[PDB]
């Protein structure tokens, strides 16, 4: 659907606060062959 | 518990867009400095870049790397569309390069390495940026360079793409040439930047496009005088024709004009 991206869209608190989300990408590949 | 516009106030324009402009941003709550990139659905269904959108929010928010520009999250209210992302306190290297007029070869070595670095972080994950130029490059409070706007991305560890994507003075010579292209264009680009950078001038630049098309496909210029033998070298090997042999982007990090000059190691 338009504009219903795989992508944060949640509220974050910036006041409170890795390397592997970048698994995404290889996840990607595999699902999508 | 979703974004919403109303947990920002709205600053200055940071910069316009061709389908929106990006404002400078503070999240009510906790005070924190953003840039909003605001979009109109209007424009992008009209252009029919919808699609490339979803790709520059999808690639650029699962990206992470100190020279890439991170975008925290996005929404939308079914009249724009809204993307969070990382601010850039001291702007874009365009500016800088227009304050300058041009950089030494010390501050040029820099900025590849630091860009070069973070292309090499993109093609690991088989993302090709597509549209490297000095507007797109932005600088953080330190002065470290940030790759941002993926609004040409795509994530290909599969296909070779055939999508005209990116801007005139910086278009590689398969893309005009109607050719298929790979991750081999964003060192024609990282080409092309590195003369900009030294000249303060792209190397193809014409009144018209179809001369720049022209000198482009037949990779058509020359150097200032000026131009280091170490710095002609990095460029006429960035600048080939032929995709397949332009160099690596650890053969960039390892070349002894970058590693001479540059303030900032590799990654
Ligand atoms: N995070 C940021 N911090 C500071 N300035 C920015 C930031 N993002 C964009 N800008 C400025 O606003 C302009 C927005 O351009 P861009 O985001 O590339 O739009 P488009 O994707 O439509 O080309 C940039 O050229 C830059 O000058
Ligand atoms: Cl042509
Ligand atoms: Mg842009
Ligand atoms: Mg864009």
């Amino acid at each position: 659907s338009s504009y219903s991206y795989d992508a944060p869209s949640d509220f974050i608190n910036f006041s409170s606060l890795t390397q592997n989300i970048d698994s995404w990408f290889e996840l990607k590949a595999n699902l999508e062959n | 518990r979703q974004w919403a516009l109303e947990d920002f106030e709205i600053g200055r324009p940071l910069g316009k867009g061709k389908f929106g402009n990006v404002y400078l941003a503070r999240e009510k709550q906790s005070k924190f400095i953003l840039a909003l990139k605001v979009l109109f659905k209007a424009q992008l269904e009209k252009a029919g870049v919808e699609h490339q959108l979803r790709r520059e929010v999808e690639i650029q928010s699962h990206l992470r790397h100190p020279n890439i520009l991170r975008l925290y999250g996005y929404f939308h209210d079914a009249t724009r569309v809204y993307l969070i992302l990382e601010y850039a306190p001291l702007g874009t290297v365009y500016r800088e390069l227009q304050k300058l007029s041009k950089f030494d070869e010390q501050r040029t070595a820099t900025y590849i390495t630091e860009l070069a670095n973070a292309l090499s972080y993109c093609h690991s994950k088989r993302v090709i940026h597509r549209d490297i130029k000095p507007e797109n490059l932005l600088l953080g409070s330190a002065g470290e360079l940030k790759i941002a706007d993926f609004g040409w991305s795509v994530h290909a560890p599969s296909s070779r793409r055939t999508t005209l994507a990116g801007t005139l003075d910086y278009l590689p010579p398969e893309m005009i040439e109607g050719r298929m292209h790979d991750e081999k264009v964003d060192l024609w680009s990282l080409g092309v930047l590195c003369y900009e950078f030294l000249v303060g001038k792209p190397p193809f630049e014409a009144n018209t496009y179809q001369e720049t098309y022209k000198r482009i496909s037949r990779v058509e210029f020359t150097f200032p005088d000026f131009v280091t033998e170490g710095a002609r070298d990095l460029i006429s090997r960035l600048l080939k024709h032929n995709p397949s042999q332009r160099p690596m982007l650890r053969e960039v990090l390892e070349h002894p004009w970058i590693t001479a000059n540059s303030s900032k190691p590799s990654n």
